[PDB]
């Protein structure tokens, strides 16, 4: 029930998708260039025996699973996530790893605050 | 004559109602606040007159989805309390709206609306 006040960490050249989006997760409503949610649009979505609600609209096993598309929508997802989450970091195309440490990061809560796990990636090419 | 006092003491009230919202995300003791900031709501093309309030009106339901964010209780009381309380006060106070060309902050959207309201009480208490 608790989420991340901040956003995973960034690698360069690296994008961190998830395998299980924790009861909690919300996801934005963000919409392709030259779009705009509808005027009182839902600005994200939500997860909650447990499924999403809300929905999407532009105009120029314990936890959720990965909602379905909506009309127009920005390339890039964008999620924000509650603690216990794993999110897994993968390189670019035309890149390659080291994962010189581990290559995913957690939202973790200690003494009451919320903090990613630093992963150890990097990508050359 | 008395009509604009009773609309006066409306304006009033909707105006404390934002004047603690915002206050309450505009906090340092808020860690939220910058999750909050990054969502973008549509501004009034011009604001001077009550019915322009539908585009207020109109961006109430984002707005209590960014307040839903913070998961204390600053205040203690429904969210749900306040914004509706809020919405009952702009009924009180049906039309067209055209919005601004570009989004703003939630913060930008609260200044707005609440120097909105204090601007039309000190424009009727005239004569």
């Amino acid at each position: 029930a608790e989420l991340c006040d901040d956003d995973p960490p960034e690698i360069p050249h690296a994008t961190f998708k998830a395998m299980a989006y924790k009861e909690g997760t919300m996801l934005n409503c963000e919409c392709k260039r030259g779009f705009r949610r509808i005027k009182s649009g839902s600005l994200y979505m939500l997860c909650t025996h447990s499924s999403w609600d809300n929905q999407c609209q532009c105009t120029s096993p314990g936890h959720c699973r990965e909602p379905p598309p909506w009309e127009n929508e920005a390339t890039e997802r964008i999620y924000h996530f509650v603690v216990g989450q794993m999110v897994y970091y993968q390189c670019v195309q035309g890149y390659r790893a080291l994962h010189r440490g581990p290559a995913e990061s957690v939202c973790k809560m200690t003494h009451g605050k919320t903090r990613w796990t630093q992963p150890q990636l990097i990508c050359t090419g | 004559s008395s009509s604009t006092k009773k609309t006066q003491l409306q304006l009033e009230h909707l105006l404390l109602d934002l004047q603690m919202i915002l206050n309450g995300i505009n906090n340092y003791k808020n860690p939220k606040l910058h999750l909050m900031l990054s969502y973008g709501f549509y501004m009034p093309k011009k604001a001077t007159e009550l019915k322009h309030l539908q585009c207020l009106e109109e961006e109430l339901k984002p707005l209590e989805e960014v307040l839903n964010l913070a998961q204390s209780k600053f205040n203690h009381l429904r969210p749900r309390d306040l914004i509706s309380n809020i919405n009952v006060i702009v009924l009180e106070l049906t039309f067209m709206c055209e919005y601004a060309d570009e989004t703003a902050t939630i913060v930008e959207f609260l200044n707005r609306w609440i120097t909105f309201c204090q601007s039309i009480i000190s424009t009727l208490t005239a004569a």
